[PDB]
């Protein structure tokens, strides 16, 4: 029972880590395109 | 114990995420724009 609980927690943490990894990749891309430069793709760096 | 309340929470998160996904994809307009009554588009046909 305890190992099944730990494995479920580890798997859920891995899925959440994948979601955070995608969010961090988006944040790095936003830092490179919007902060490090000027972005001509609309709505990538806010409305307008 | 809490194994399946955890499972119910996970399913609830999936459903909420699906609603958010649809809203993010389609609700990109603050106002509902309405097509003009006359289709005078310079010869471009949008009836389809
Ligand atoms: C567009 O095509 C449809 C069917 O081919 C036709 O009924 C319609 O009149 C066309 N649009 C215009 C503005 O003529």
């Amino acid at each position: 029972g305890r190992l099944q609980s730990l494995q479920t927690y580890v798997t859920q943490q891995l899925i959440r880590a994948a979601e955070i990894r995608a969010s961090a990749n988006l944040a790095a891309t936003k830092m490179s395109e919007c902060v490090l430069g000027q972005s001509k793709r609309v709505d990538f760096c806010g409305k307008g | 114990g809490s194994f399946c309340t955890q499972l119910n929470r996970a399913l609830t998160g999936i459903a909420v995420e699906q609603d958010k996904n649809t809203q993010e994809v389609f609700a990109q307009v603050k106002q509902i724009y309405k097509t003009p009554p006359i289709k005078d588009f310079g010869g471009f046909n949008f009836s389809q």
